[PDB]
């Protein structure tokens, strides 16, 4: 059940809160009760890594560039979040949490994810990804990006679907591997 | 309502454009035209064609008038007949020549020829031929004559004996002007056809040695009309004198003459000469019908002596070793007609002219006391009967047939020669059959199926006929014909093709259950860039539920399969968007034909390289199944056809030897009474 120091970095437009809150309440594709104080957590008897994760959520907001820096020095891995309906995510990636990785540790598993994967490509997300005239980023832009600064996997997950979820949680666990 | 647009012309005037109403009489039309042309006496005029041979128009022929035709008003048919009767007898030779030409031109019309025969112009032409001196004029004369008489308004018996002797002199003298001979032969043929007394008068005025040399001419029309006169004298001849006429013709080598100068001549045989050889053939075969229907008198000692001599030539029971059903009185076996006396004529010919074959076939079955002997007598009886049947001995000639057997023209007795040939082939087939006396009739059918399949090849002579018989087998060529008459009628017959489509989809689904099994099993594949111990081969499998996949990996192996599970195992199946092929895989040209990618949730896909075109059919078709699509490969269609072959096979096991109605029979009216007397 071995728990882990899981500090989930990730930018404010991402929303991993609902994400965790819809997986692990273990209810449906969709409806889960979201939460406020959000060090989250989850698990499985996962892989003989029969383990629990303690998701260390600081504020996802920027007033923590110490308090979040007070969440780094020894976190096993880091959940490092971006999204797809807004390329600023596909950029902050080598740009913000990645330095912040460079910044606290050059040793641990460090990875990436574009949220809004399920949202990248609506005619309306297509639509106001063209109105802003940037890209419903190609995951290919990913496979470069993640060849680039250090996403040891690279993933996506959505709690509306409650999906990509374990997928995400996959090596978010087996980083041990 | 019934209108035809026509232009009417006149020498020296402009054409009048008339919308002729077909209900108005012709006289009113001609009157309108003459009034438009200021011509008095409209009743002196009629209407004719300005085009080709310009038949005069009557209330009957005016219906054949098409729109836009050019027509010429002219003298009435009566006026034309009058001016022609005047001018064809003119003392001016040029006027008489032009008159005879125009008359031979216009005599093909029945409406003018009516007026011309009604004035005894037939007698004018008759006198012109009978007493004309230094006789072009005669050619048009006789052409007009035949065109006039071809319309049946007066009888041919009106011709005087002087004209008959004159045309018989023209056909009977040394070769004269070609056209005169053609017209004289035509007149002779027609007068023989229409009158018996005229045939009597003609037969005494012409000889065989006169009708024969006209076949020596290089003009094929001379030949056609000559053999036409021949067949006319033959059809009109008495039955008793017909055989004598045939003997007189054969004595002058008529058969070999036609062989050397017609069927082997330089000029190809036309339709009419084929008809004439056909009628000569059917009559020469008819010459045997009299002996076909005459029964033997078993009390006639000479007729029994013929049987005794035919036995003596062979043997040197009392008749059981010769093959007659009646062992003590074989004459009874001849009282049935057909064939009766023809059988005896044929077998006596086979003994006198083909003694070797006769003694062979009789001594090969005269000492056989097993049930395998071939009775020669009964076989010859039934064989003359069946050859009279297949040839249709005793049939009258008709106008619709042009066929002949050229073989008969190579031998004077080719009938009895062919008899000997077919009895030889009969005993040959009998020995090949291992047949018995009980299987007699069957054997005959085979021999029939033999002979009827040889004459269709049109053998030029009797030896080619024998070679064809040597080629025929039992019932091997008939078995090939039976197997071929089904492959064509399977698809080219709507009554057979109709069930080819009702079950056809269910036949494909019958295949598709096998394809679903082939989907559940799962086969090997090929990974791209799978070098350096990466698993090139990799097998597959799928759950029974058709909603989750299960596949693994393999290696290059000398022995075979190693079903080791991979992490790439469960891909639920209801998610498969579509399966693409060829270039649409996102990543040696032959593997690209074997390359095909499963396409599902937008960017999650998998590429494949099937182990063969077999599995390339299997996988893509089972994936069309997992999404319900029709099968795309032509090997699946080959399985479809291999199935529907047996599936219509089971059905033809119900409709054998029954004519397949390609035009569907109609549904009759319903039974108004629904009171079933027998219950359900």
């Amino acid at each position: 059940m071995q728990a882990i120091k899981c500090v989930v970095v990730g930018d404010g437009a991402v929303g991993k809160t609902c994400l965790l809150i819809s997986y692990t309440t273990n209810a449906f594709p969709g409806e889960y009760i979201p939460t406020v104080f959000d060090n989250y957590s989850a698990n499985v008897m996962v892989d003989g890594k029969p383990v629990n994760l303690g998701l260390w959520d600081t504020a996802g907001q920027e007033d923590y560039d110490r308090l979040r820096p007070l969440s780094y020095p020894q976190t096993d891995v880091f959940l490092i979040c971006f999204s797809l309906v807004s390329p600023a995510s596909f950029e902050n990636v080598r740009a913000k949490w990645y330095p912040e990785v460079r910044h606290h540790c050059p040793n641990t598993p460090i990875i990436l994810v574009g949220t809004k994967l399920d949202l990248r490509d609506d005619k309306d997300t297509i639509e106001k990804l063209k109105e802003k005239k940037l890209t419903p980023i190609t995951y290919p832009q990913g496979l470069a990006m993640a060849k680039e600064i250090g996403a040891v996997k690279y993933l996506e997950c959505s709690a509306l679907t409650q999906r990509g979820l374990k997928t995400v949680f996959d090596e978010a666990i087996r980083a041990v591997l | 309502a019934d209108i035809v647009k026509v232009a009417i012309e006149w020498p020296g005037a402009y054409p009048k454009l008339m919308e002729i109403d077909q209900k108005k009489p012709l006289s009113a039309i001609i009157k309108e035209v003459c009034d438009g042309w200021s011509l008095a006496n409209h009743e002196y005029f009629a209407l004719q064609h300005a085009d080709s041979s310009n038949f005069y128009i009557t209330e009957k022929n005016r219906n054949e008038i098409k729109n836009g035709t050019i027509l010429r008003l002219t003298t009435s048919p009566a006026q034309n007949a009058q001016q022609l009767h005047e001018r064809i007898q003119s003392s001016s030779m040029d006027a008489k020549l032009e008159a005879l030409k125009d008359l031979a031109s216009l005599s093909r019309d029945v409406t003018f020829a009516q007026e011309f025969i009604n004035l005894d112009g037939i007698s004018l032409l008759t006198q012109m031929v009978e007493s004309g001196t230094e006789l072009d004029m005669l050619s048009f004369t006789l052409t007009a004559f035949v065109e006039l008489m071809d319309h049946g308004i007066v009888s041919w018996d009106t011709f005087s004996v002087a004209f008959i002797k004159k045309i018989a002199s023209f056909v009977n003298k040394s070769a004269i002007d070609i056209s005169i001979l053609q017209r004289s032969l035509a007149i002779l043929e027609s007068m023989v056809l229409n009158s018996h007394d005229l045939y009597q008068k003609v037969a005494q005025e012409i000889t065989i040695g006169q009708l024969i040399p006209h076949l020596q001419g290089s003009d094929q029309e001379i030949q056609t009309y000559t053999i036409a006169v021949i067949n006319a004298l033959f059809l009109k001849a008495p039955d008793e004198r017909r055989q004598e006429m045939a003997n007189i013709l054969a004595q002058k080598q008529l058969r070999s003459i036609i062989l050397t100068h017609v069927i082997r001549a330089q000029r190809a045989i036309n339709n009419e000469m084929a008809h004439q050889l056909y009628v000569l053939q059917v009559l020469t075969f008819n010459l045997l019908e009299d002996r076909m229907m005459t029964k033997m008198d078993p009390q006639d000692q000479a007729q029994r002596d013929i049987i005794f001599e035919l036995r003596r030539i062979a043997f040197d029971r009392d008749y059981k070793k010769l093959g007659f059903i009646n062992h003590v009185n074989p004459a009874m076996d001849f009282t049935q007609t057909p064939p009766g006396m023809l059988a005896l004529d044929n077998m006596l010919y086979f003994a006198k002219h083909h003694q070797d074959a006769y003694i062979r076939i009789v001594l090969e079955n005269s000492s056989r006391e097993d049930k395998h002997e071939c009775p020669f007598g009964r076989s010859s009886i039934e064989l003359t009967k069946m050859l009279c049947e297949i040839l249709k001995v005793g049939e009258l000639p008709s106008e619709t047939c042009n066929d002949f057997h050229p073989m008969f023209f190579t031998h004077d007795r080719s009938f009895e020669e062919f008899f000997c040939i077919c009895i030889q082939l009969l005993n040959k087939t009998w020995k090949e059959m291992r047949a018995t006396s009980e299987d007699f009739n069957k054997v005959m059918q085979v021999v029939k199926e033999q002979v009827m399949r040889a004459l269709t090849t049109k053998p030029s002579s009797l030896d080619q006929f024998k070679s064809k018989l040597q080629n025929l087998s039992y019932t091997e060529i008939l078995k090939i014909r039976q197997s071929e008459r089904m492959n064509q009628e399977d698809f080219q017959s709507r009554p057979i093709l109709e069930l080819k489509e009702k079950i056809q989809p269910e036949i494909l689904e019958l295949i598709k259950q096998q394809r679903l099994n082939r989907l559940v099993e799962g086969t090997c594949f090929r990974k791209l860039n799978a070098r350096r111990r990466q698993d090139k081969f990799w097998y597959c499998r799928l759950s029974p539920n058709h909603k989750v996949l299960h596949y693994g990996d393999l290696e290059e192996s000398p022995q075979g399969e190693v079903p080791h599970d991979s992490l790439q195992d469960k891909l639920p199946v209801a998610d498969i968007k579509a399966v693409v092929t060829g270039k649409d895989c996102p990543h040696n040209k032959e593997v690209l034909e074997l390359a095909f990618s499963i396409l599902y949730d937008s960017n999650c896909q998998l590429n494949f390289i099937a182990p063969d075109k077999h599995e390339y059919c299997i996988w893509t078709d089972g994936l069309n199944a997992l999404l319900g699509k029709d099968m795309m490969s032509d090997l699946t269609r080959n399985d479809l056809d291999t199935l529907l072959s047996m599936e219509i096979k089971l059905r033809l096991l119900d409709l054998e030897n029954i004519q397949i109605p390609d035009a569907p029979p109609p549904i009759p009216k319903e039974p108004s009474n629904y009171d079933f007397v027998y219950d359900c």
